[PDB]
RNA sequence: ACGGCCAGGGCUACACACGUGCUACAAUGGUCGGUACAAAGGGUUGCCAAGCCGCGAGGUGGAGCUAAUCCCAUAAAACCGAUCGUAGUCCGGAUCGCAGUCUGCAACUCGACUGCGUGAAGUCGGAAUCGCUAGUAAUCGUGAAUCAGAAUGUCACGGU
């Protein structure tokens, strides 16, 4: 599975400091309180940090991303 | 040139195409309605019925052209700090297989 | 433990707390009759309307003991009951045969 | 080509593009060697001339098999005696020399950027890659594993840096 | 205060022996949609037709809604199966399936869908030892929840 049976992503409560923050300039990182929470495919180039409990990682996002989770910026098991 | 690479004889014609990787059930209608007989070899018949069985080489991907983008997309995964290159920097299975140790044919040396 | 056996047991009246919006929003999604403008209207459904409306975090156990393993569909009880129920006669029809 | 593209186009304009006085400070392109890195596994004396069998069919000319100076005990061992290969093609083969790569066969393998911007070492720069010993006309798939190298830059054959850039090019190819 | 919890993530450098324990020894030879042919129960928040979709996806459909009914409903190692008659290879694809109207408010550089263009290590088991005296040494599969269906070495019948 995980095909494009779900085409778009219209999620209302994961949104109200994201879609409104287009007119506002990009000076602060958008902090996230999940390992799941995603955002639009038309906003491409924001910053989301991997949320688990101790420290944050470098997150670099370019224009060409379509596929899957945020689990690559910090790893699943990051080789302690 | 004839099937890309030089081809050993004394074997089958449809399996001369169905040469490791994309084929037979899609070429199920190709070798049956072109008129090109599966019942004999690529040489011993008329040498003319290969001309459209040779044009399929340079239309989508080639033995030389598969080497073209064999390093572009892998370069997209190594220095971008990601996890498809975290088990490529290590050499493990990447797509979530039998995970850590004692795996048969996925790690190698 | 005391603050565990009475905080996930209350999911009988909180997961189906609404129970009427939860069926009026989850059947016509399986129908392709929604229009191309109407991908969004059926997605104001159940999450920020406080998110005890899905059921991915409930588990089946025993009643008097509370063991999740050994639980079957033909009981509300578990594996440490069957040896000590039908010999005192707590289960009907459980008879040894071949 | 040494034709309509060369004789009547590259000649008369180049005098006043640089505000030069008279005719023959136009440059010319003469020479670059193979310098195929023979010095690895050089004690063979049978497949240095595989690079004779490499160089003959595709470039049409017999090599010199050039002995070096040193007994350079750090880089290699000097028992693998001749470590140089060099050929000069003609001005009457400059036709097909301009017309063998960067006309028909510029993808040696690939370049992800051919930007002619990142080398201002003032000796007439360009940006193009031809280093594989397989990318050349009249070659089979595999009858020799003839994997070698070929090293192409160019320098100045004139006074200054500006003298070569419109001269090195003949067509609108990066 | 482990009576506070919305928890500001840092548990697999391959650098080995192995409890080793289906699978072959390239020749019965290298790739399918076919045969006299499986087919019922739990089934009042379930099981999910012939599919129109199909090379192979049986989401709108729905014969069965309390099942001598049926949804996985199709199938069995047979004839003489093809061209050619005995191979570490035309069984070979481990990071480069990208990307395709199905739970549905939660698939932004990773999933079934095997279509076979590719990138291999399977050659009489010997140093010595798992262990077979009779129905045995022995290669056809599981359908169903507190009422939402990827529970693999001991699988409802191995017809030898």
């Amino acid at each position: 599975p995980r095909s494009l049976k779900k085409g778009p992503f219209i999620d209302l409560h994961l949104l109200k400091k994201v879609e409104v923050a287009v007119e506002k300039n990009d000076r602060k990182p958008i902090k996230t309180w999940s390992r799941r929470s995603m955002i639009l495919p038309h906003m491409v180039g924001l910053t989301i940090a991997v949320h688990n409990g101790r420290q944050h990682v470098p997150v670099l996002v370019n224009e060409d991303m379509v596929g899957h989770k945020l689990g690559e910026f910090a790893a699943t098991r990051t080789y302690r | 040139r004839i099937a890309g690479v030089n081809i050993p004889d004394n074997k089958h014609t449809v399996i001369s195409l169905t040469i490791y990787g994309v084929g037979r059930t899609t070429a199920q209608s190709i070798c049956a309605a072109t008129g090109v007989n599966p019942a004999a070899k690529i040489k011993d018949l008329s040498d003319e019925q290969i001309d459209q069985l040779r044009n399929e080489v340079a239309k989508i991907t080639t033995e030389g052209d598969l080497r073209r983008e064999i390093n572009m997309n892998i370069k997209r995964l190594m220095d971008l700090g990601c996890y498809r290159g975290l088990r490529h920097r290590r050499g493990l299975p990447v797509r979530g297989q039998r995970t850590k140790t004692n795996a048969r044919t996925r790690k190698g040396p | 433990k005391e603050s565990m056996k009475n905080r996930e047991l209350k999911r009988q009246l909180t997961v189906a707390k609404y129970a009427k919006k939860r069926a009026e929003l989850k059947a016509i999604i399986a129908n392709p009759n929604s229009s191309a403008e109407e991908r969004w209207n059926a997605q104001v459904a159940l999450q920020k309307q406080p998110r005890d409306a899905s059921a991915s975090r409930l588990r089946n156990r025993c009643r008097l003991t509370g063991r999740p393993h050994g639980f079957y569909r033909k009981f509300g009880l578990s594996r440490n009951k069957l040896r000590e129920a039908a010999m005192r006669g707590d289960v009907p029809g459980l008879v040894k045969a071949s | 080509r040494l034709k309509e593209l060369y004789r009547k186009e590259i000649a008369p304009k180049l005098k006043e593009e640089l505000q030069l006085a008279n005719v023959m400070e136009v440059p010319r392109v003469t020479k670059i060697t193979l310098n195929m890195g023979l010095g690895e596994a050089v004690g063979d004396k049978k497949i240095i001339e595989n690079a004779v069998a490499d160089l003959e069919k595709i470039t049409g000319q017999k090599p010199v098999v050039t002995y070096a100076r040193k007994s350079i005990a750090g880089f290699k061992i000097r028992e693998g005696w001749p470590i140089g290969v060099k050929v000069t093609l003609r001005s009457d083969r400059m036709y097909e020399f301009l017309d063998r790569l960067l006309s028909i066969s510029l993808p040696r393998v690939r370049d992800f950027r051919g930007l002619n911007a990142k080398s201002f070492d003032g000796r007439g720069n360009y940006s193009m890659g031809v280093k594989e010993q397989i990318i050349f006309p009249e070659i089979d798939y595999d009858k020799i594993d003839a994997l070698r190298g070929l090293d192409i830059t160019l320098t100045t054959t004139a006074r200054t840096d500006d003298e070569g850039r419109a001269l090195l090019r003949a067509f609108k190819f990066p």
